[PDB]
DNA sequence: TTTTTTT
């Protein structure tokens, strides 16, 4: 019962190949690469537990 | 001119006034249209597309000027900006299930991020709702007008 | 007595007049008959309201009534009745808190306001409003300590006038004075001699009641100035009063 | 021959005075020159005219009686002769059987207006063979004042076989509209129920009253209707005939009074007629009034102006005294003590089958002051509205007839006791109320109230009111409007420096007392000084403004 | 399309 929930859903893994994909969305070019995915990492771990400050 | 306008929103009509004849002299009222100016003009009706979105990718540095223009208002919020680029985004679609391109985050905190984003939002995305103004047949029937349903 | 002359009525020219009127609270242990008191007040004053409790058959309390042609129209109530005049209120705990606000307000700035579907006005309500309460547990409330009465707070108390505590001593003369003289009122209408007393002490009651018709509008009382720098060396003896029950304990 | 000799005699008599004439002609000169700019550089009055019941007296007593005992026979006539003129020149609750079949005049309030339907009155008809026009009108008994033959079926093919096309433009018409005006409450009886009548008005008369106002009305009662006769109790009645009815030297006093340095201060203590102390709180009332400046940003959405203020207190200390000196100073404003349910935030629309709407009280309160009692004693269900009109200043009403959006930019004041007793310091500086956080942050000043025991304020709170009971108010809110009009400011430099070192200890040393501390602080901290401009009449925004509202935040919290 | 109830 920390900052951190217990089990990683399967959902979660559905929801960031759509964000990467809306991240190659705004490339226009159907160019899905390393950092496409990325950024669409960056924002789940930045996006959660941001409560350090 | 018929089956030309929308409901809500903002058109120039010109015309003539005329009454309709029916406590015995009453006199109810109406308009005849003779000329439409619709504001606001209607997208989807790529020469003048391309001619400024070609110049926005030639521009450098992109995708930060991108999220940094959707409501750039307020201070600071810059990964928020980002998601609310990604909700604007969107667009997502054999005998299964397809895929929903919708977006769904929350938010949560307070209190000076409270209206001024929320109806930021469908500014530039939009009905903006509450809890008590909408009723149980608000949000999902009456009696037929002039022309059960 | 004081209740049924009613007080002064000032017209300053500040945005607000006063309250003249005044309130009678009778919270104490049971057997006391107050009820009988309380149902006397009623019939002597030429308009007033008695009310016994929260729950009635048939007495309601700013009406809402919305219906022949559609129309929504105001009905009444009872602090409509009593503008100018006395107020019941029986089973001062045994009352809830629906439409209790109305009574918050009514005895102090005179101002009823209704902002509903029908109707936008601000009403006028001259009323005086007359308590008859019950503590928990009988005569044992004061055994306690001496508060442990009201669980809401005391500032209703604090918007009333007069707050009286009814106590039961036993005093065998006393106790045989009270009995025998109820066993007059019973048989052999010994206390009931009142004709003579006719004869020599207050004729009638309906007498008192045209003396208090003619009391009320012809009198213009003011207080005198000679009088009142005693009452503001007064205030300041019960404002110490309370400091000392207070601050020591 | 009757009606010529009436018409002759009044028309003499208004050739006899010519006061009134110079007034046409001012009326018809300026109409013309309205005219005559409206048709040279791009390439309104009516004709009623207000007559005083001065000459008439010194004139005749026999026609003076004539006006207010028969009106119907010599109104039409002296009209007659004024048209002539005009060509030639080019109590409701003893109103009833008698003071009856005269001109009345009525006051009261404006409540519940009807909707706005066009009448008509003069037909143009155009024949095709004939190639004429031609002439008919009908009549009705809100029109002749008098009792005339109705004539009312529109008409084709008259007299020859001709078809009688109708015409328009050239074809008259007049609008039509009545109201319901109920006495003022205060004037009514030892306890009941206000009894009201109606008054009809005419053409250019439609749309002038909203219901919700102070009104004094002329007019004629007027009584139509067979009685009971046409087939059971009859006679309805009515008013027509009707007139609305709602300096240099004194504005010079306004230009000169306010050529002073405390007056602020002068006009703070004038403010409490009977009340010790509370010296802010008066000043905060000021500001009140001021209501701020209005800044719309570029395309974006408006910025509330004007203040709102609720109040808590131990309960002496003239919470509820406080609010009917603003209820009377002020202008157009409706106090609501105890509930608000259906109709402070809504307009429910129940009302031909038609929808109709009724202004709530949030709504009617526009641009003027809403005096709300009791606010922890309102239920749990409004609530929720108050959030939206306090914050978005508009009102969405969304009900199965229409869902409409609508503007109402009110003042708000409430006035609240704490939770249980007198424990407001006691316990803990949060919840002594227990209203839910956001309103924290929509109000903008929370006052605490204490009742401190002490001696000298004992005996100075004796002697206020003891002598109670045995520079003005109407200089004030001409001194408002005018002060509204011309005193607008425009922030400077120097409201900067102050309100960012303000925020600064707002957020690194107020939030160790108490909270909360939003940007709407720091709005109010622009509107303070834009208030305190307002009163000074300056048109810069000043840093002593600035250095007033730190000690305004100061009372107001710490 | 709004006023007195009770689980
Ligand atoms: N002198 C008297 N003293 C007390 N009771 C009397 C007296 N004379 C008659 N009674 C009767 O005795 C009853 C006693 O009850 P109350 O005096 O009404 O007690 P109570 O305190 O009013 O209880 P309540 O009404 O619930 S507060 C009265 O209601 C009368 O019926
Ligand atoms: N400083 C003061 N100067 C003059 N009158 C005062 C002062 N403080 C209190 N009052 C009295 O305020 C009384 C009315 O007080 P209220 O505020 O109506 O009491 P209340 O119980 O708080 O009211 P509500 O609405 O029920 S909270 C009047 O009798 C005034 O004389």
């Amino acid at each position: 019962s920390k900052f951190s929930f217990g089990q990683a859903t399967p959902r979660t893994l559905l929801g960031i190949i759509r964000l990467s994909q809306a991240l190659a969305k705004l490339r226009l070019a159907d160019m899905v690469d390393i950092d496409d995915v990325e950024e669409a990492l960056r924002l789940v771990r930045v996006s959660k537990e941001s409560l350090y400050q | 001119l018929v089956r030309s306008l929308s409901p809500g929103d903002i058109v120039d009509v010109t015309g003539i006034f005329l009454p309709a004849p029916y406590a015995g002299l009453l006199t109810e009222t109406y308009l005849e249209a003779q000329f439409v100016r619709q504001h606001k003009k209607k997208f989807a009706s790529t020469s003048d597309v391309e001619e400024r979105v070609m110049e926005l990718i030639t521009s450098g540095d992109v995708y930060n000027r991108l999220a940094k223009s959707i409501a750039p208002e307020i201070y600071g919020n810059l990964d928020v900006k980002k998601a609310l680029l990604l909700l604007l985004v969107g667009g997502v679609d054999g005998d299964g299930m397809k895929i929903r391109g919708d977006i769904n985050v929350c938010l949560m905190g307070d209190p000076g991020v409270k209206s001024q984003l929320l109806k930021a939002i469908c500014k530039i995305s939009g009905v903006y709702t509450t809890g008590k103004g909408s009723s149980g047949v608000g949000l999902t029937v009456m009696k037929d007008p002039v022309t059960m349903i | 007595v004081c209740l049924l002359m009613g007080g002064s009525k000032k017209i300053l020219p500040d945005g607000m007049r006063l309250r003249g009127d005044i309130n009678v609270l009778l919270l104490g242990d049971p057997g006391t008959a107050k009820s009988q008191l309380l149902k006397f007040v009623e019939k002597v004053s030429p308009i007033a309201v008695y009310t016994s409790g929260k729950g009635s058959s048939a007495a309601g309390l700013a009406s809402v009534q919305r219906p022949m042609t559609r129309e929504f129209y105001l009905e009444g109530g009872a602090m409509v009745l009593a503008d100018g005049g006395v107020v019941c209120i029986d089973e001062f705990d045994k009352m809830r808190d629906e439409d209790r606000v109305a009574i918050h307000e009514a005895m102090e700035q005179q101002t009823i306001s209704i902002a509903k579907a029908g109707i936008t006005t601000v009403l006028n309500s001259r009323t005086s409003v007359l308590a008859a309460a019950n503590p928990i547990y009988g005569r044992y409330d004061d055994l306690k300590s001496p508060g442990d009465n009201i669980d809401f707070q005391t500032t209703i108390l604090s918007r009333f006038d007069m707050i009286f505590i009814v106590k039961d001593d036993h005093n065998e003369e006393r106790d045989i004075s009270i009995a025998n003289h109820v066993i007059n009122i019973h048989t052999g209408n010994a206390n009931a001699q009142n004709q003579q007393e006719e004869n020599g002490s207050e004729i009638s009651i309906e007498k008192m009641k045209r003396y208090i018709t003619y009391c009320r509008l012809k009198c213009a009382p003011r207080l005198s100035p000679q009088a009142a720098e005693k009452l503001s060396s007064n205030f300041v003896t019960i404002r110490k009063q309370l400091l000392i029950n207070e601050l020591e304990s | 021959a009757v009606f010529g000799d009436r018409v002759r005699r009044f028309q003499e008599f208004l050739d006899t005075f010519t006061s009134y004439r110079d007034s046409v002609r001012s009326i018809q000169v300026y109409n013309s020159n309205n005219a005559a700019n409206y048709n040279d550089d791009q390439d309104i009055l009516p004709h009623r005219i207000i007559i005083s019941l001065d000459d008439l007296r010194e004139f005749d007593r026999s026609f003076w009686s004539g006006i207010l005992v028969e009106p119907a026979y010599f109104i039409p006539p002296a009209e007659k002769a004024l048209t002539d003129l005009a060509d030639s020149m080019d109590s409701p609750r003893t109103l009833t059987a008698q003071h009856l079949n005269k001109l009345v005049s009525v006051e009261g309030i404006v409540t519940k207006t009807s909707l706005v339907r066009p009448k008509l009155i003069r037909s143009v008809h155009y024949a095709a063979k004939t190639g004429r026009f031609h002439y008919r009108d009908y009549t009705d008994a809100t029109t002749t004042l008098t009792t005339r033959i109705p004539t009312p079926i529109y008409p084709t093919e008259d007299t020859e076989g001709n078809k009688l096309t109708t015409e328009y433009g050239y074809s008259t018409f007049i609008d039509h509209q009545r109201i319901t005006v109920q006495e003022m409450p205060e004037m009514a009886p030892a306890g009941q129920l206000p009894r009201s009548i109606d008054v009809i008005l005419d053409d250019d008369l439609v749309d002038k009253t909203k219901p919700g106002d102070r009104v004094n009305v002329v007019g004629v009662f007027k009584s139509l209707g067979a009685g009971g006769m046409n087939q059971l109790i009859g006679f309805k009645t009515l008013i027509l005939g009707n007139t609305v009815y709602p300096t240099d030297f004194d504005i010079r006093n306004i230009n000169k009074l306010s050529k002073k340095k405390d007056i602020f201060d002068i006009l703070s203590q004038s403010l409490a007629p009977s009340i010790y102390g509370h010296d802010h709180i008066k000043k905060a009332i000021l500001l009140m009034l001021m209501g701020g400046v209005e800044k719309n940003l570029e395309n974006g959405s408006h910025l509330r102006g004007d203040i709102n203020i609720l109040m808590v207190g131990d309960p002496s200390t003239a919470k509820s005294q406080l609010l009917r000196f603003v209820l009377n100073t002020a202008s157009l404003a409706i106090a609501t003590t105890g509930r608000g349910s259906s109709g402070v935030g809504l307009t429910a629309a129940v009302t031909t089958g038609e929808r109709r709407l009724e202004a709530g009280a949030m709504v009617l309160a526009d641009r003027g002051v809403v005096c709300i009692d009791e606010f922890d004693k309102m239920t749990d269900v409004d609530r929720v509205a108050i959030h939206e009109v306090m914050e978005q200043q508009t009102v969405t009403i969304a009900k199965a007839g229409i869902h409409t959006t609508l503007n109402a930019r009110c003042s708000v004041i409430a006035a609240a006791n704490p939770v249980f007793g007198q424990y407001d310091v006691n316990r803990d500086p949060h919840q002594n109320i227990a209203l839910p956080d956001s309103l924290l942050s929509r109000f903008d000043l929370l006052f605490v109230v204490t009742d401190d025991i002490n001696e000298i304020r004992d005996r100075s709170i004796s002697e206020h009111v003891l002598r109670t009971h045995r520079v003005t108010i109407p200089f004030l809110r001409k001194y408002v409007q005018y002060a509204k009009e011309r005193v607008i400011p425009q922030l400077t430099q120097e409201a900067i420096n102050v309100i960012v070192k303000n925020y600064t200890d707002l957020r690194n040393d107020d939030n160790t007392k108490k909270s909360p501390i939003t940007a709407r602080t720091l709005e109010t901290l622009i509107r303070l000084a834009t208030a305190h401009a307002k009163v000074r009449l300056s048109k810069t925004v000043n840093k002593v403004d600035a250095k007033v509202a730190a000690n305004l935040l100061r009372f107001a919290l710490l």
